[PDB]
């Protein structure tokens, strides 16, 4: 469907780490709650042709276009050991389906009714910012996301469950031609989901980052007041190494 | 043998171009640090370094683009007054030396072209060929349909891809890795022609790298301005005066020309580059860089006098000046497009220059940049001479042939007028509301 | 004895092919064929082009000089990296620069080398990409452009632990890799840092590395030669 | 699968202590829950190709491509009669394992979660200064390492039991070829393992010394922090010899 | 050319800068007396060759 | 001032782009052969003839 120039175009405006001389992989919780990152949640439930990231993924998945991984605690192997089954996630997460009537794009049939687009209400984003060796500027590149639905849990109380892991090339051409709006105060649909990654412009805190013992913060932040400070000194150390690169701002001569 | 002096070169003379001044090689900080709030865009910005380059002083006036259009019809006249169809005096066309040696067939510019009264009658009918006459006004004008400029660019950058040179072994200096025959690189290239019909057939052919004429791009554009523009961009108006006299007053000769889409643009460049190298003698080796339409990141170095503490061109915040008289022409009231004195584009040069020198880089027209528009391009762009250039196949969707905008015009708020808001339209829609000026990569030391 | 044949013409395509989505193809045409650019230092030189090019420096000074018998001299070569690193510091442990002082300005504001001062900032210190050679001050030792301009090959071939494994005395880590010899084998150190390197990067002390056979826009070199004195 | 050229330089770039006018055997204990001690560590379960040392090791002996010997009390002797046999090595450990699908490079089949790579948080490093006859340098050169097994004592309360005794020279070759990070504030794996011992970038204490009466640390200090304070001791006697060996910082002329 | 001397200096740099994660390694060293050229080999040296 | 075979000879190094046409120096043909004696290797001991 692409012509070769858009192929040529899009393989020129990916963004490539290889040799980077320094890496930091970070993964934060991205709450839909919060104005400039409710772009991924309007609409809770599909408005016509508009729907959400998580229904986009939901769909997608419905199809055989889209391929998701288990989300495991510890780590991320998104090697098909680890790829999930379609129709052993539904029933899994008390989604109830009905066999399709067409085998082609739609492996089960599910009612918005039963598709949590409204229920998953944050997701994790895995940034990995890196130094560019050749411009010498930094960057960050969007690796995974995986989307948290926060129903209620049995007996009482609420409880919130990763559902996968979506590396973010397997994403990127489909949410690359869906329309958003940015803002309340301005409706008008001129940016995408992409640009909207791309560009940086979701506000989550720090949940765990690449560490040499594997830990993520909660293992050593007992209450929510420790991890929002234990996220702001590790935005505090990159902001860091990001002023410590120059040196124009160095009046002491 | 001996020791290790230089081997030097030729030193090359380089003419300084006319109407144009010199921006300095420097840094900024594109975009805005601050949004507004209500307009509901966030704030993206980013610093980048651009090199010298010259900038013509004011943006292409109308006489200026004339002059293209006149030497678009001059040539198609003296093309059909050497055809058997029309005329058949082969002295418009040389096609042999003094000395008899056959040469390339090219136009005898020496020649004067035959005066309507004094030209026989196949000369009349090459001329009248290139015009048109309304059946009902009998008004005489150049036929837009005839106005057709051909040329051809060379894909440089293209070419020196690691991934398409025109040897296998030479595409990846990893040892590691092996040569494969069955391998093949696909590349895209526009071509365009005259059918016998006498239509222009473009098209872009997608084939396998195999010679360098894969990097060669060629057009025939229609260079006529679309003076339609003015009605159709303003619905229940009276605009079909300036639809009528804009291009083709005497009056509006220093005015921006408008109605020019992305493409005949870059054609007029093309045509400008194709005159200034004819109208020069170079030194052995010499090469020169053509005029080109500026990038956005550069356009914006510009405006901003390479000062990111400058949100317009000027230095104060103010739109005014202590006397109250506006610094540009925009639309500075609702419904009040006359408060700075002007309601449509005003003459160039009518208000203060930059410090770099530069006219209208705020208000006036529009101007057309070479960079492709994207939601986020700022940053996909590089550091350093930041350029987003996208060549669109014919059968691409239309949504990919979004060209960036910059300036504002004379129907702008104050918002849109400055420097560092980005518009964009499509390349080949013409509006009575954008122009363009052009620069030319300097040689500086 | 090793035999090579080397194609030794630059690779001018480098500034096309390190900067994606920018304007450098300028560059690529004129760096090397502009007469204005003839005094500014090569770059797209390759590890093997600048081999070759010392030996055909030795070869074109031994054609051209009268030697008594038993004269043997000794060859242009590129520098080791310590031989590299002893001569950028003034041979004192004190500099982290090719100057006494540890800051990048002078008194005046003016900075001392062609870096990258400031972020998508290259021509704070009034250079984008190289300047011509001599235009800031020299060494202790009367050298220029030894932080900045263009980054420099050396002879020594790079090792994480390289340091350790050299001698104590005139350190050299020399390999001569195989043709068939795995890519990641062909590694050699490079120092001082480029036009479009951050100050870190411009240090002394700083090691970076690159292919044997891969030619850059912000790499250059210079050649040494063992001294005969006593 | 080595080049002539390869080999020659690897041979080139070992350390030879024949000559040494002066050497100093020392056993250090490396705890892998300290950071630039970690890099061992990471990561503590295999995540896709990506082991820590122990796992490659257990994987290297998995196959019959690394020769271990069996930690004794004392001395340590690298010969045939001392060789550990795996066999005789899950079952001693507690490991299970099943039947091997291959006789090739898999002498059983022992899961990830089987293998204890997060349970082993520390290293016995066997070093020996020496001083360079040629050259007039000091040095270090490692001679083995042994993995110990940090698990639960029976009956309560923990149990460090020392593994086996792995050459240095049998194990060089395997982890010069494996990338790790050095820090968790720079994830690019620039280095290797090989680089981390070579350049003695782990920080330990030193719990043995070769000495005439075959003593460990152990035997006469009660108390941690009189280990401590011997090992703190000991690296000062190396630190001294090392001071000593040069007079150009004394001024008292 | 200018004449570099002999003589000794410690390689690399004590104290590392603790955000770009690169431990600090030093080794002293001597070397020989040789020849350095003044600046790196230009555009019109190497078009020589 | 040169003859037919001699402008053979000479523009046997020389590439012309055919769509710009413009002359320069072929890189497959700027090629340069040269020995080196390995001093080193051969003063090994192990290297004993
Ligand atoms: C004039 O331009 C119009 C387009 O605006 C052409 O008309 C088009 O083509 C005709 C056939 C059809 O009716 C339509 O398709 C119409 O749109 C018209 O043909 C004329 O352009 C053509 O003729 C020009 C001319 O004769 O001057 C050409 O100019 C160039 O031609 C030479 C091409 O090699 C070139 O000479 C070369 O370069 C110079 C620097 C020197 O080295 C010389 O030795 C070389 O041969 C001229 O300098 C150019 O001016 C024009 O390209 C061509 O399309
Ligand atoms: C764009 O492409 C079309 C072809 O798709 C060109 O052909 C036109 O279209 C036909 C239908 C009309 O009858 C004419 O108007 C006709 O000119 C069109 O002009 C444009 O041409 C441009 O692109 C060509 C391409 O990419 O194919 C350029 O290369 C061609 O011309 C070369 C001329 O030397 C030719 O090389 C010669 O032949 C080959 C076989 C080989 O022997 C070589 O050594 C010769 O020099 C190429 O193979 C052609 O591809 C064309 O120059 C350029 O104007
Ligand atoms: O002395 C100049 C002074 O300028 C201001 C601040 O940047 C200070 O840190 C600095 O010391
Ligand atoms: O008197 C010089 C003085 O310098 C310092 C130390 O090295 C002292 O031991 C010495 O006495
Ligand atoms: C809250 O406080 C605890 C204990 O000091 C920390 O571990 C945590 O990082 C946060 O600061
Ligand atoms: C702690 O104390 C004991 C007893 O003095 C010592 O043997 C040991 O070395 C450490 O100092
Ligand atoms: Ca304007
Ligand atoms: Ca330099």
């Amino acid at each position: 469907t692409l012509s070769n120039r858009a192929q040529e175009f899009n393989r020129r405006l990916t963004q490539k780490t290889d040799n980077a001389p320094w890496r930091r992989v970070v993964y934060r919780r991205v709450d839909l709650m919060e104005e400039s990152n409710a772009v991924l949640y309007y609409p809770p439930r599909p408005i016509g042709d508009r729907k959400n990231l998580f229904s986009t993924i939901f769909g997608l998945i419905n199809s055989n276009s889209l391929d998701v991984y288990e989300y495991l605690d510890g780590f991320e192997a998104f090697t098909d050991q680890y790829k999930i089954k379609f129709q052993e996630f539904l029933d899994r997460f008390g989604i109830y389906y009905q066999p399709s009537t067409n085998k082609n794009a739609e492996l089960f049939k599910v009612a918005d009714s039963d598709i949590p687009s409204a229920e998953v209400k944050a997701y994790y984003v895995k940034e990995e910012w890196y130094f560019t060796p050749t411009n010498s500027d930094v960057d960050i590149k969007i690796q995974a996301i995986c989307p948290i639905m926060t129903g209620q849990d049995e007996f009482g109380e609420v409880r919130n469950q990763p559902l996968f892991w979506i590396p973010y090339e397997n994403i990127r051409p489909y949410i690359a031609r869906e329309r958003v709006m940015l803002s309340s105060l301005n409706n008008t649909r001129n940016s995408t989901i992409d640009d909207f990654f791309r560009l940086n412009l979701y506000k989550g805190d720090i949940v765990k980052t690449e560490n040499l013992h594997n830990r993520a913060l909660a293992e050593y932040c007992p209450t929510p007041d420790s991890m929002k400070m234990e996220s702001k000194r590790i935005d505090k150390e990159l902001q860091g190494f990001r002023d410590g690169l120059f040196v124009t701002q160095d009046t002491t001569w | 043998g001996g020791e290790l002096t230089g081997a030097k070169l030729s030193s090359w003379n380089e003419p300084s171009p006319f109407g144009m001044i010199q921006v300095p090689r420097g840094s900024i900080v594109l975009g805005n640090k601050e949004a507004d709030s209500l307009w509901g865009i966030p704030a993206e910005s980013r610093p980048i370094s651009v090199d010298a380059f010259w900038m013509d002083r004011t943006e292409i006036t109308n006489a200026q683009y004339r002059q293209f259009v006149y030497y678009v019809r001059d040539s198609i006249i003296r093309e059909r007054l050497a055809d058997p169809a029309y005329g058949g005096n082969e002295e418009y066309k040389i096609t042999e030396n003094k000395f008899g040696e056959p040469v390339t067939p090219h136009l005898d510019w020496s020649k004067p072209i035959p005066s309507e009264k004094r030209a026989t009658e196949e000369e009349i009918a090459a001329i009248n060929s290139v015009y048109y006459t309304n059946p009902v006004t009998h008004d005489r004008k150049l036929n837009p349909d005839q106005m057709v400029y051909r040329y051809e660019v060379y894909d440089y950058r293209s070419a020196a891809l690691r991934e398409h040179q025109l040897k296998a072994a030479k595409r990846n200096l990893n040892t590691d890795i092996k040569v494969d025959p069955n391998a093949v690189v696909m590349i895209s290239k526009d071509t365009a022609f005259v059918d016998e019909s006498g239509n222009i057939i473009s098209e872009t052919i997608t084939r396998p790298l195999s010679s360098e004429y894969d990097f060669l791009n060629t057009y025939i554009v229609p260079i006529y301005p679309d003076e339609t523009c003015w009605v159709n961009d303003f619905p229940n108006a009276r605009t079909e005066i300036y639809t009528r006299m804009y291009f083709n007053h005497p009056g509006y000769d220093d005015y921006p020309v408008v109605g020019i889409s992305w493409e005949q643009a870059q054609a007029f460049c093309a045509w400008r580059s194709e005159f200034f190298r004819k109208g020069i003698r170079l030194p052995e080796g010499q090469i020169m860089d053509d005029f080109r339409l500026p990038t956005e990141a550069e356009w914006e170095y510009a405006a901003r006098m390479g000062d990111s503490n400058n949100k317009y061109p000027w230095s104060t915040e103010d739109l005014r000046t202590g006397r109250g008289c506006f610094l540009g022409n925009f639309k500075p009231g609702e419904g009040d497009y006359t408060a700075d004195g002007h309601l449509i584009p005003s003459r160039v040069s009518s208000f203060s220059p930059n410090d770099f020198g530069l006219y209208d880089m705020a208000g006036n027209v529009a101007e057309w940049t070479s960079t492709a528009f994207s939601e986020s391009g700022l940053k996909q762009m590089s550091d350093i001479n930041p350029e987003l250039e996208y060549k669109a196949a014919l059968t691409d969707p239309y949504i990919l042939k979004q060209k960036v905008v910059r300036g504002g015009s004379w129907k702008d708020v104050a918002r849109f007028i400055r420097s560092a808001t980005r518009s964009h339209e499509y390349q080949n829609v013409g509006r009575s509301y954008i122009g363009f000026r052009c620069v030319r990569t300097s040689i500086a030391f």
